[PDB]
């Protein structure tokens, strides 16, 4: 199982799975095993993780797929961050 | 030429109780989408196949106007209009279970009126 | 049935998942794997309470409903610092701004 | 149009169930390919419904217009039953990508007249601005179609 190592802005370290982090077209350029996101605080790059795990356990599942939850408070950020990120 | 009188209420109370006939469990009016025949635009497919095409508010004009002589003319156009959902849904269509129940309704709101007088 | 985990140390996050009846031991298997640190080496905790190495994840309070793909649950990880452990120490993420007049 | 329902009359008896946390507007395109919107659907509710062979679905949320799946894809068509089985249509959330999940909550808690107001970058308000609409959508679904062959 390879791992990858994405660094935010405030220098939260976030490991995760390879092709979970390939879900993000701005990564899977940079790969083709460390990133840093000089841009991308802690909160809002945990929150991208999450998400990086919903869509590899969800897309094509026969599972009922639960919503994404996104706080009111951190939409304006993740938004910015996901529109970066091309995911 | 002019009905008498008592033909032409007879004729309103029928239509008028077929109208207004309501289910006995869910209380819906059954006649609602029979009122106004969907437009030649909305449905140009329905007058494709129905050569006839008639409604509620048709019917109440054609007793207004004297066209049906008899509750048997007006009973015509209730059935053509009852066959007509019939033949453009067919079988299976909550619209086609309707018209049924209505069909049945027009005869015994008929009975019930004629005898009245 | 899968659980999904953020196993939290300091300003360190891994992002992962087993079985609910995988073991907590298994669970430092995971960790060893990626930080190279042994089992022997390493404390899991739920909720600031230590966990122990022969609990299902189930049994821990790690299931479907409350360690999700969009809502991990939190372990937290404290390894040994010569002969005695360090102090659970899990460094909070930033936080958002205030809530603009226009959301509100 | 490549994208309509046909003028089949053979009838076919449906299931819709909502298994969505959305309230869900099921969507008919008629003979000439045009969207139509039909009564919608509470989250976690199920309807029996009639319709007809070779007749064109799709779902959306009722309030937003958001996309939702049928049976893991876009579009729906009922064939004929096997021997009087209904055809059941499983209605639930896609995987959105994460901006547009992003777009789709911003959308729900500022009005459109305050897009413009908020402090994010103004090509986002564009994204804000481009609503989810179904015949886009159609577009995009047609022009897949011709690219398959
Ligand atoms: C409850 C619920 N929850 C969530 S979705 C939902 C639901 C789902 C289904 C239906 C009813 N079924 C349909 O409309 C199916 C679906 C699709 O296959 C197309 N279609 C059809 O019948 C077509 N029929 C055909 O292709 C054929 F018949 C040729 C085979 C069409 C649209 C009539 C051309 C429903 O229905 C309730 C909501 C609903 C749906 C549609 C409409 C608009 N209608 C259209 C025309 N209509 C009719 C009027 C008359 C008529 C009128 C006056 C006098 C004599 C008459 O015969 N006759 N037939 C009609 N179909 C009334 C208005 C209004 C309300 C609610």
């Amino acid at each position: 199982m390879m791992y990858v190592k994405l660094i935010s802005s405030d220098g939260h370290e976030f490991i995760v799975k390879r092709e979970h982090a390939l879900t993000s077209g701005t990564i899977k350029a940079m790969l083709s095993n460390e990133v840093n996101f000089r841009e991308i605080p802690s909160h809002v790059l945990s929150k991208v993780c999450m998400y990086f795990t919903y869509k590899v356990r969800y897309t094509n599942s026969s599972t009922e797929i639960p919503e994404f939850p996104i706080a009111p408070e951190i939409a304006l950020e993740l938004l910015m961050a996901a529109n970066f990120l091309d995911c | 030429s002019p009905n008498p009188p008592n033909l032409t209420k007879k004729m309103k109370k029928i239509v008028d109780a077929v109208i207004k006939y309501k289910d006995s469990s869910s209380g819906r009016q059954l006649s609602e989408v029979f009122i106004q025949l969907p437009s030649r635009k909305e449905l140009p497919e329905y007058y494709e196949l129905i050569r006839k095409p008639v409604d509620f508010k048709k019917i109440k004009e054609r007793i207004r106007n004297h066209k049906y002589r008899s509750l048997n003319d007006l009973e015509k156009d209730v059935m053509l209009l009852c066959q007509n959902a019939q033949t453009f849904n067919l079988e299976g269509s909550l619209i086609y279970e309707d018209s049924i129940v209505l069909q049945s309704v027009f005869t015994s709101v008929r009975q019930k009126i004629e005898k009245e007088d | 049935m899968d659980v999904f985990l953020m196993i939290r140390r300091h300003k360190t996050t891994i992002f992962t998942d087993a079985k609910e009846s995988s073991t907590v031991f298994e669970l430092k298997r995971i960790v060893e794997g990626i930080l190279k640190r042994p089992p022997d080496e390493q404390r899991l905790y739920k909720d600031d309470q230590l966990l122990d190495d022969g609990k299902t994840l189930g049994e821990c309070g790690f299931t479907s409903q409350t360690a999700r793909p969009q809502a991990p649950a939190t372990v937290g990880l404290a390894f040994r610092a010569d002969d005695t452990f360090e102090a659970l120490c899990i460094e909070p993420f930033s936080s958002p701004p205030e809530l603009p007049d226009v959301m509100k | 149009p490549v994208l309509r329902s046909v003028n089949s009359r053979e009838p076919s008896q449906v299931i819709f169930c909502n298994r969505s946390p959305r309230v869900v507007l099921p969507v008919w395109l008629n003979f000439d390919g045009e969207p139509q919107p039909y009564p919608t659907l509470p989250p976690g509710t199920g309807r029996r419904i009639h319709s007809y062979r070779g007749h064109l679905w799709l779902f959306r949320d009722a309030g937003t217009h958001d996309g939702l799946l049928v049976n893991q894809t876009e579009l729906f068509v009922p064939s004929l039953n096997v021997d009087g089985q209904p055809i059941f249509a499983n209605i639930t959330l896609p995987v959105y990508t994460l901006k547009e999940r992003c777009l789709q909550v911003v959308r729900s808690l500022v009005k459109p007249e305050n897009y413009r107001r908020l402090d994010i970058v103004r090509s986002l308000y564009e994204d804000l601005e481009d609503h989810p609409n179904v015949q886009k959508d159609l577009e995009r679904l047609t022009q897949e179609r011709i690219a398959h062959q």
